[PDB]
């Protein structure tokens, strides 16, 4: 009909008052900062077992155990400090895309093509891993998924749409619309009362929890966003898309604030996460290494090379102590 | 004089244990490179190492000085193991050609059958046979002759050993290998010959591309083994026959062994050295 | 599809009308939190091994 | 170090990375395929008709990705289907990289059909779009594709009573089965771009219950055994 004047004049609107709101770019106000300088980390630990590419990781909240997922159809919790396999999750389909580990570490979710998110009980009076719950209702891959709490699950699938699971009685309390193409990441706040998710339509949507409605939107990639990550702060976070260029947008700001781009990089981003202080924006890429880039400059301050394969995964210890990258070789490795 | 071939033996000596222990080394620190062909061809690596690093200085000095210096036991030891080594070697060469015999005519077993155990197993039987031709002149079998000259180290050579020998360490290596890669360049033959017109041109040259491709490394693989081997043991059989009337030129059968000792440099080569999943490796590590 | 241009449209009209403040101030809200927890950054200043889990018990 | 509970700790994941280990070798000795087509290609009528004697050697639907666990003469087969997965496919086609080879099934009968989503695209030509699009995918470089012409009986039918042409304007022939069945079989080959890295198997599928298998089965042999003698050097 004639909606599309108004909404273009909508969209006019909110680029305008973008503009208005952008009086100082983050190069000028963090040129005063000094450089981090370069980051030397050398692989502490190499966790090895898995025999097919990894396509996920989570630290836990304690920053010891970490689980990965993997297309051999296993699902491992291993122990950082120590290499050794706490738990190994036989998956019912192969196919697993994501995983995520509780916060009180008590859980595991996983999910892929099969378009079920299965949430595995770990401490149980048995002493035996089992699934708890296996949550159905997307018609996509689910290519996210992270624990609100013990109760609540938010997953992110490649039918457009984000959804709010409750646990306990495994039905979408919440469902979050208006993504144009397939979500492909997703991202609690510190608080979670707030994620974003990275989709194909180039574009980040802020969401709230509760309401279950888009607060914001977020457009600047060229192409696909397979990886978002909230800034420690909660007002802030990183995308990164397949146009090789990683990208920080604020909250508050409503826009874009940096660009972590080089001329030497042409492949893809596959995950980004921030440190402890959210100072060094650690960014996995389709060139074999992850790059970490200093987030208040935008300089490319080290270089994590050493996986054979594709880095699909990687996080960040809550307590900042390491970053663990996994990888297509079948490889996850600690960094410190 | 002495220090010319002294010192090309040297650097042949260096070629061949840095190559066997590069590939040795490949093999061991990269993940893809864990399976059971690769494991075989390791393993034939380090039986050259072997070779390379307890017969071929040992011979070298014998050769340089022309005679023998380091003693009676000495001299017996590296006999047993120039045969051990070299004969598993040669062993290890029909080892690989039964695995990729396998590997080529039976894919049902080279899916479901096949292990690294197998590997194992092969290579345990190439060093079995490597013990039963090298341990047997230690035990009986030696006739005084080679203990009259005390400065000389020679293989025994009574006739029944000779045959024996000769025959378990080259000869049906050589009839088994010959068989294994006819049979595997009939199958590679058979599945090669199995606008329209220049689609039918380029499947044409291309099957032709195939062909020349399958008979030059079936000749390299072949003609290596035996312009390697073969004129060792045509000596090592007709020589022990002959007492007498069959001069042998000093510099025509040092040649000669030393053509098969560069066997075990020429095998990293081929074997090792060709494949794109070594060179990739390589590439990675250097 | 006239009813989902009229949920785009509501749903353009109501990120718009949400509350913005200048890029300036939210850069340096950024920048105070980063050299804020600057100390407690293990991977951005290296931690000595005598309390790194990962390298020395 | 020697604690205890280290002690302990280290023998759970020996024994964990020995289960892993065996599952991997179990693992390791299954034939991989990818299934793939357009709707109502016919694909469920090739896993109805490779499941009539062998199969499979509170769950939840998952309406997402199907596994279809069929053996053969001594041989593994794991088929994919991924028919159901109404998304873009490039963001997870990398996931079947190093399937020994992809099952691709296209509808004779539907060359005078169109699609639903408009009636100016033939169903034939959405057809070779996606078979183009799949043979030359870069984790696809080296992956044969087996090609199901699926309903010869019915295309032979559409054929006597409407012509060819409409699918192929270029098309220049006398109407009949054998010669437009080479026709669209041609065109079909001459979208593979890598001729020289992959092959492709095509059969016409039929209504026999172990021809199509067998066919899959020799395919799947014959890619083996020409990955094994380009391992070797010979091809
Ligand atoms: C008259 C008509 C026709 C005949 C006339 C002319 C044409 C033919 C002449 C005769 C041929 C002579 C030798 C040819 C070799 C040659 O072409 O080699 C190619 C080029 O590689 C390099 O250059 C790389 C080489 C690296 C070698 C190692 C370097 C270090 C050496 C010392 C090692 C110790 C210290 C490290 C590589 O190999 P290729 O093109 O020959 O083709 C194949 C080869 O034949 C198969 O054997 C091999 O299979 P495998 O052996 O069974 O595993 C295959 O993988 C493949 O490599
Ligand atoms: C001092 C010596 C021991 C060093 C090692 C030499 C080998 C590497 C040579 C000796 C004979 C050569 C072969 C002699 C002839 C041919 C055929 C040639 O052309 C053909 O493929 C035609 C074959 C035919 O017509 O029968 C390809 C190279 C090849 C296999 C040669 C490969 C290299 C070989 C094995
Ligand atoms: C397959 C590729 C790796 C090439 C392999 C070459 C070897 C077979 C060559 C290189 C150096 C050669 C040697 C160079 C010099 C001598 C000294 C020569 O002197 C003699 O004892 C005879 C003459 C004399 O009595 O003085 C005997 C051959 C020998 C050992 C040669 C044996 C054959 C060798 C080892
Ligand atoms: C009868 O003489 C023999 C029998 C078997 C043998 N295997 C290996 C050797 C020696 C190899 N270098 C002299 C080249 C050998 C000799």
């Amino acid at each position: 009909d004639q909606l599309r004047q108004e909404a273009e004049q909508l969209k006019n609107q909110i680029r305008d008052a973008r503009k208005a709101c952008a009086d100082a770019t983050l190069s000028q106000i963090t040129n005063n900062i000094d450089p981090v300088g370069r980051i030397q980390m050398r692989t502490r630990r190499t966790l090895r077992g898995h025999l097919a590419k990894i396509y996920a990781m989570h630290w836990g909240t304690d920053s010891r155990l970490l689980v990965s997922a993997s297309q051999d159809g296993k699902l491992i919790i291993w122990d950082s400090y120590t290499t050794n396999k706490v738990h190994a999750i036989p998956l019912r389909s192969s196919w697993v895309m994501t995983c995520a580990y509780a916060p009180s570490g008590n859980y595991v979710a996983c999910g892929g093509l099969d378009n079920i998110c299965s949430i595995y009980n770990l401490k149980t009076r048995e002493g035996n891993v089992r699934v708890s719950r296996e949550l159905a209702g997307h018609t996509g891959y689910l290519s996210c998924c992270r624990f609100l709490d013990d109760n609540q699950i938010v997953t992110s699938s490649g039918d457009t749409t984000c959804a709010l699971w409750d646990i306990e009685t495994g039905q979408q309390t919440t469902t979050f619309t208006g993504h144009t193409g397939d979500v492909m990441s997703l991202s609690l706040a510190p608080d979670t009362r707030l994620f974003v998710s990275g989709a194909c339509d180039a574009s980040a949507k802020l969401w709230d929890v509760r309401e279950g409605m888009c607060r914001q939107t977020f457009t600047g990639h060229e192409s696909d966003i397979n990886a978002i990550c909230f800034f420690p702060n909660g007002n802030a976070f990183a995308t990164g898309s397949d146009d090789a260029t990683c990208r920080l947008f604020d909250l508050r700001a409503d826009q874009e604030l940096m660009t972590y781009s080089h001329d030497n990089i042409i492949c893809g981003i596959t995950s980004v996460s921030f440190s402890k202080s959210g100072r060094l924006l650690l960014a996995g890429y389709d060139d074999f290494n992850c790059n970490v880039w200093d987030a208040l400059k935008a300089d490319r301050a080290g270089v994590l090379a050493g996986h054979d394969n594709r880095v699909s995964c990687l996080g960040v210890t809550d307590d900042g102590m390491a970053v663990a990258t996994g990888s297509w070789d079948s490889f996850l490795k600690i960094w410190n | 004089y002495q220090v010319i071939t002294s010192l090309l033996l040297g650097t042949l000596i260096f070629c061949a244990v840095l190559g066997n222990a590069c590939v040795v080394a490949a093999i061991a620190l990269e993940r893809s490179l864990q399976n059971v062909a690769n494991y075989l061809i390791g393993s034939l690596a380090v039986t050259d190492l072997m070779v390379s690093v307890l017969v071929l200085p040992m011979a070298a000095l014998y050769q340089v000085l022309n005679k023998w210096t380091l003693g009676q036991v000495t001299c017996d030891l590296f006999i047993a193991l120039d045969v051990l080594c070299c004969t598993s070697s040669i062993w290890h060469l029909c080892a690989i050609a039964l695995d990729r015999y396998w590997a080529i005519t039976d894919p049902i077993d080279y899916v479901n059958k096949r292990t690294p155990r197998r590997a194992a197993a092969l290579i345990s039987l190439t060093w079995l046979i490597g013990f039963l031709i090298s341990i047997p002149p230690m035990l009986g079998w030696r006739t005084p002759e080679d203990r009259s000259d005390p400065d000389a180290c020679t293989i025994s050579k009574d006739h029944g050993y000779t045959i024996y020998s000769t025959f378990g360490a080259f000869y049906i290596p050589l009839l088994l290998m010959l068989v294994l890669y006819g049979r595997i360049f009939r199958a590679a033959r058979f599945r090669i010959r199995k606008k329209n017109e220049r689609n039918a041109e380029a499947k044409r040259k291309m099957a032709l591309a195939r062909e020349r491709k399958t008979v030059k490394t079936l000749g390299i693989i072949m003609g290596t083994f035996i312009l390697c081997w073969l004129p060792f043991f045509i000596v090592a059989l007709v020589l022990p026959f002959c007492e007498s009337s069959c001069h042998m030129p000093t510099l025509l059968g040092a040649i000669i062994n030393w053509l098969g000792y560069s066997n075990s440099l020429l095998n990293p080569v081929i074997y090792a050295y060709f494949n794109k999943d070594f060179q990739n490796a390589f590439k990675k590590i250097i | 599809s006239i009813a989902q241009a009229r949920k785009l449209v509501e749903q353009l009209k109501m990120e718009a009308n949400i509350d913005r403040i200048k890029v300036s101030k939210a850069a340096a809200d950024l920048m105070a939190y980063c050299e804020a927890h600057a100390k407690e950054d293990p991977l951005l200043t290296p931690v000595p091994a005598s309390e790194n889990p990962f390298r020395e018990k | 170090t020697l604690s205890a509970e280290d002690k302990a700790a280290v023998e759970r994941s020996k024994m964990i990375d020995r289960n892993l280990r065996e599952d991997g070798e179990k693992a390791a000795r299954e034939v991989k395929l990818l299934l793939l087509g357009a709707g109502e290609s016919g694909k469920n009528t090739i896993v109805k008709q490779m499941k009539i004697i062998h199969e499979a050697g509170t769950r939840v639907k998952t309406t997402g990705i199907v596994e279809t666990h069929f053996t053969f003469k001594d041989l593994h087969f794991k088929m994919f289907d991924v028919g159901a997965q109404r998304s873009e496919r490039k963001k997870w086609i990398h996931c079947f990289e190093g399937v020994t080879a992809i099952i691709f099934c296209v509808a004779l009968s539907d060359y005078d059909l169109v699609l639903a989503e408009d009636e100016e695209m033939n169903r034939m030509h959405a057809s070779m779009k996606l078979f183009d699009s799949i043979c030359n995918n870069k984790w696809f470089t080296d992956t044969s594709i087996i090609l199901f012409l699926n309903k010869k009986d019915l295309f032979e039918e559409k054929i006597k009573k409407s012509p060819l042409t409409i699918c192929y304007p270029e098309y220049a022939g006398s109407n009949t089965y054998e010669e437009a069945a080479a026709y669209i079989q041609c065109q079909f080959e001459d979208l593979n771009k890598r001729k020289d890295t992959k092959e492709i198997y095509t059969h016409f599928t039929c209504s026999t219950d172990t021809k199509n298998v067998q066919f899959v089965f020799d395919a799947v042999t014959d890619v083996i055994i020409k990955n094994n003698l380009k391992d070797c050097g010979l091809f």
